[PDB]
């Protein structure tokens, strides 16, 4: 949100067409330095790094170093190289080098989530054993039994309802005598020993499951994973970290941005946030955490910042080296 | 060295005829080598090492079900069903000091029925109702509610748990057996290291790879992976650490390094006699071996290089649904209860539509008195209780320290007495 | 290891013993039968 | 019961899966990609493709795989033998008929009085059999892989 | 060239393998529990049965 | 029954101090800085910078 294109930009002219924190923050600046300013935007796109063998800045750095722009009231990231070559001002953000993943669409518990321990082939086989049993001890205790049929109070109806009191685990008044009655009774009770147990057994662990909420919870997790690509905006000072860093960490990160193909890097922030929602959660966008916050906070929220900051940071106003007004910005 | 025109060739030929400076390689630090170019101190430490296939996940058997408990407590369940049973009815069946002896409907064929009932945690129909016949009934609920509880408390992960189950352990794993085959290079440093062997396990390994039908031996390295993954996992390939750690961190994965290493040997920085670059070059590599950039460069080539990315696919876990190929062993006892069932009823109904004496069980009863008599003192005389590894007449007394008792050897122990 | 290495297995001897439990059963079970039919035939 | 039984041995709709079709039945040419695992009505014999090209061509089912990647144990060698030859479902039809049978010699040939009995247990084997015919087809079905 | 003649013959693997294992006072059994899910032992649920 | 409100680096002190009973709860609710600080025009400004 630091500097946007009004939605009258046409309808505008001069400074009125921008507005944004930047524009905001220029307009308190000017008002207490009293000096008259235009907004201009930088041609490339870029925040601003040395050309690797040729030397020379790029971007937002590359206008006030070689004259061109006279203040920078931007997202510039207050680091070393930067400060050699252009005086910074007091930070007046704070902020740190974040990770960017898609946000994994959570699985909402359904009405019937109860029937999530067993499969829906189980309860389909759980049936045709009710079924089976309860017909099976129809067939043996009404059997000519020998006035005869009359002794056992299993009917199939009766049946039907002791093998379904032997599952819910709730006993019955009546009970198999015979002994091939006894058998298949006997039999049911040890099937539903094991599947009513394996049911309560494994619903515990349903129940208390934490989630799969983070597949990356710092950025260690990103160092040990290939799976996951990673990459930072080009030309910009996040990617200037991870190249001058000494931590074994950040120097196994750069081992891999530099290598990988396709390339990881990214033109602009729009075209990285887009990477990440693009690619089903393979690309985790490193990026600075006061844009990571805006990106979450906004729809389609599919966006979320895992891991602390990997270091801090600032935004300065910059101003050339010696520059006329350094010291009333600061 | 060529044995006849004494010229080196290789990278040490290279070294020796003053083509090259330095050869940082995997160059193998051995006598011959150092007498002719000086070697560094080894960059990297690898030894000869078994290569099988990777063994295919173990899915829980058809008896899965009984997993939970070990085998001790279900042959012990069965041993206190009976024992109950037939206390609940000596208990319920005495004569009453003619309807006294028929109070209770306790027989032997009901008290089997109750004490199954409380066990399976379902309420049977009769109830024990004398106070010597509720002291069984009460302490067999005790039981059941201890071991059920204890049963089912983790039923479920018993069910869907695999284990890669390992067919060899180490290189004495593979020395007693001949299903799954060894192997080595034709010619390398490997198979040399099977012929000065005075390690009796070494020797014995390479009797048998000498006198084998097929040819144990591969001509590449190459083939020779390609034998582990076409033979199944019955064939196991010794090559160097290094590279077997290589080929485990490659697609398709299905390769695996079990066992210590056999020997250990280095890979050094070799250069020439009398360089000036043989001091500094010592001196580096002891500078990155301390810097951890020597640990950096083999954990990212070997590791973080790799196509399996095995560390983080096997990490993440996972608790799902029930599938019936878990639990399809209750199932088939099920079916099989019920076809059992029917047979019953069929051959007493058979029975019954087309002799038991006093005098007959009499005769039924001093034979059994006899026949358990008999068992027991046998039992309790002979010693082949539990054949376990234990110490025997190699070094039975504790006589000389360092024999090891032949390792271990297989020992058929008994109540007192323990035999080999 | 994981119960792997030593590999207790039980000899006939043990399972001698545990026969030698189920035949004690089955008798004592006889035993009280004759003690029920000896006053079958004391009372009638 | 006799009809539905001999219905559904005889056809070839048991189950839609991402089958490997006719084209990749034999692995005949490079980049043939199996159609990027096209839909398929594998059956208790025939796995054929639908909604395809290729589709109308059958083949049978390998219930021995392959030369794949196993050791091969006794359990999961006698749960593939007892699918490939099928013999719980055609012991259901087989059973089916003889109570088919029984009910057809119950009218005639009557006072016999154990025939309508008789029936009564081929009727409800066949059921068993049945179930564990539907269970032994499931618990085969495992060599799907679902990652 | 006394080291390097030694290791090749597995002189210095036979007085390692010597020193650092003939003495076997304990079995450490340090592995414990590499599988995680164990069945229930006998000696875990032994009071119950007395 | 007590909330101090004072800079959060003596409050992230005095909660790794035993007795260990305090607790800070909340973001900061402004932001400043410690700087180091040199005289002006001292030639040390720019190399501590
Ligand atoms: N991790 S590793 O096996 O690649 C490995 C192997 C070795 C390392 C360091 C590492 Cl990181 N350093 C040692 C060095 C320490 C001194 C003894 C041998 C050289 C000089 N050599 S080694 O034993 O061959
Ligand atoms: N197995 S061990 O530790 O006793 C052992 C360890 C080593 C041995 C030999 C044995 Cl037996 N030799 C090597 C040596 C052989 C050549 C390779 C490295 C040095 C020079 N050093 S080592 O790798 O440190
Ligand atoms: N604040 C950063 C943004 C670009 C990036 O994250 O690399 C900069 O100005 O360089």
């Amino acid at each position: 949100p630091y500097v946007m294109m009004k939605k009258n930009h046409e309808m505008l002219e001069g400074n009125e067409r921008y507005e944004g924190y930047c524009v905001d923050l220029a307009a308190e600046i000017a008002k207490h330095c009293g000096f008259k300013y235009k907004l201009t935007i930088v041609g490339d796109g870029k925040y601003g790094a040395r050309d690797a063998d040729t030397k020379i800045w790029n971007g937002m750095v590359g206008e006030l170093v070689y004259g061109k722009a006279d203040i920078a009231i931007a997202p510039l990231t207050i680091t070393l190289v930067r400060e050699e070559v252009i005086d910074f001002s007091k930070p007046f953000m704070s902020l740190g080098i974040s990770i960017m993943i898609k946000k994994p669409q959570k699985s909402k518990p359904g009405v019937f989530s109860f029937l999530d321990p067993l499969a829906y082939e189980i309860w389909m086989c759980i049936v045709f054993a009710y079924i089976g049993v309860s017909v099976v001890l129809f067939l043996v205790s009404r059997f000519s039994p020998y006035s005869s049929e009359s002794t056992n109070e299993f009917g199939i109806f009766n049946s039907l309802w002791f093998s379904l009191g032997a599952f819910m685990q709730q006993g019955c008044d009546i009970s198999p005598r015979s002994l091939s009655g006894r058998i298949v009774g006997g039999v049911w009770w040890f099937f539903t020993l094991i599947i009513i147990s394996s049911y309560t057994a494994n619903l515990a662990a349903f129940l208390t499951v934490e989630r799969m909420v983070s597949p990356i919870e710092s950025a260690e997790d990103l160092s040990k994973q290939t799976e996951i690509a990673y990459g930072t905006l080009d030309s910009g000072s996040t990617k200037e970290f991870f190249r001058r860093s000494k931590i074994a960490v950040f120097d196994k990160m750069w081992t891999y941005m530099r290598s990988a193909e396709p390339s990881v890097f990214v033109r602009t922030t729009a075209e990285g946030v887009a990477r990440v929602r693009k690619s089903k959660g393979k690309y985790a966008y490193l990026l600075e955490s006061t844009m990571n916050e805006y990106i979450e906070q906004r729809k389609p929220c599919d966006t979320m910042k895992v891991g602390g900051n990997l270091d801090s940071k600032g935004y300065g106003i910059a101003t050339p080296k010696g520059s006329s007004l350094g010291t009333p910005v600061n | 060295r060529d044995a006849d025109t004494k010229i080196w060739n290789g990278m040490v030929g290279e070294l020796v005829y003053g083509k090259a400076d330095i050869a940082i390689a995997p160059l193998t630090i051995t006598l011959v080598r150092e007498e002719v170019i000086d070697f560094s101190k080894p960059f990297m430490s690898l030894g000869i090492s078994i290569m099988i296939k990777k063994p295919q996940k173990s899915k829980p058997g058809v008896f899965s079900f009984l997993d939970p408990l070990a085998y001790e407590i279900w042959m012990c369940i069965v041993f206190a069903y009976i024992g109950v049973s037939v206390v609940l009815f000596l208990v319920s069946r005495f004569s009453p000091y003619q309807s006294s002896e028929s109070t209770n409907e306790f027989g032997i064929f009901n008290s089997l029925w109750f004490s199954l009932g409380a066990f399976m945690q379902q309420g049977c129909d009769i109830s024990p109702r004398s106070l010597s016949g509720r002291i069984v009934g009460g302490v067999w609920w005790f039981f059941t509610l201890i071991i059920i509880s204890s049963y089912t408390a983790n039923l479920a992960a018993f069910l869907t748990v695999e284990r890669m189950v390992s067919p060899i352990e180490s290189a004495e794993d593979l020395s007693k057996q001949t299903e799954i085959a060894y192997g080595t290079l034709d010619s390398g440093s490997t198979k040399e290291f099977f012929r000065r062997s005075k390690i009796a396990v070494f020797d014995k390994m390479w009797t048998y790879m000498r006198s084998a039908e097929p040819s144990v031996f591969v001509r590449t390295t190459a083939e020779g992976v390609a034998r582990v993954r076409k033979s199944k996992g019955k064939y196991a390939y010794l090559l160097e650490s290094t590279m077997n750690e290589y080929i485990e961190q490659r697609k398709p994965c299905d390769t695996m390094k079990v066992g210590g290493n056999l020997d250990s040997k280095g890979y050094g920085i070799a250069t020439p006699k009398g360089s000036s670059l043989g001091t500094p070059v010592n001196l580096a590599v002891l500078k990155l071996s301390e810097q951890g950039v020597l640990d950096k460069l083999k954990n990212k080539w070997w590791y973080d290089k790799g196509e399996c990315g095995a560390k983080d696919s096997g990490s993440k876990e996972k608790t799902s649904a029930l599938s019936l190929s878990n639990v399809a062993g209750v199932f088939y006892i099920l079916v099989g209860g019920l076809g059992l069932a029917m047979l019953v009823a069929l051959i007493e109904f058979c029975y019954k539509s087309r002799l038991f004496d006093r005098g007959v069980q009499m005769l039924l009863t001093t034979v059994g008195a006899f026949a358990a008599f008999s068992l027991m003192t046998i039992a309790v005389g002979t010693d082949y209780w539990l054949y376990s590894r234990g110490v025997c007449k190699t070094k039975s007394v504790s006589e000389d320290e360092t024999s090891k008792k032949n390792e271990e050897v297989m020992t058929h122990s008994g109540l007192w007495r323990t035999c080999c | 290891s994981d119960s792997k290495k030593n590999s207790y297995s039980y000899g006939w001897s043990f399972y001698f013993g545990a026969l030698s439990f189920i035949i004690a059963e089955m008798v004592g079970v006889l035993a009280v039968h004759m003690f029920i039919d000896r006053h079958k035939q004391l009372t009638g | 019961a006799f009809s539905l039984m001999t219905i559904a041995v005889g056809t070839d709709y048991w189950l839609y899966s991402r089958g490997v079709c006719k084209t990749k039945s034999v692995s005949e040419d490079e980049t043939s990609k199996k159609n990027e695992e096209v839909m398929t009505h594998s059956g208790l014999w025939r796995t054929c493709c639908l909604e395809g090209n290729f589709k109308g061509l059958c083949k049978q089912i390998d219930h021995f795989p392959e030369d794949a990647d196993y050791e091969a144990d006794t359990a999961e060698y006698f749960l593939r033998a007892v699918r490939a030859s099928s013999i719980f479902p055609i012991l259901s039809v087989i059973l089916l008929f003889m109570g088919g049978l029984c009910i057809a010699a119950s009218e005639f040939y009557k006072t016999r009085h154990n025939i309508i009995l008789s029936a009564g247990i081929f009727f409800v084997s066949a059921g068993l059999s049945n179930i564990i015919g539907i269970i032994v087809y499931i618990s085969a079905n495992a060599g799907d892989p679902s990652k």
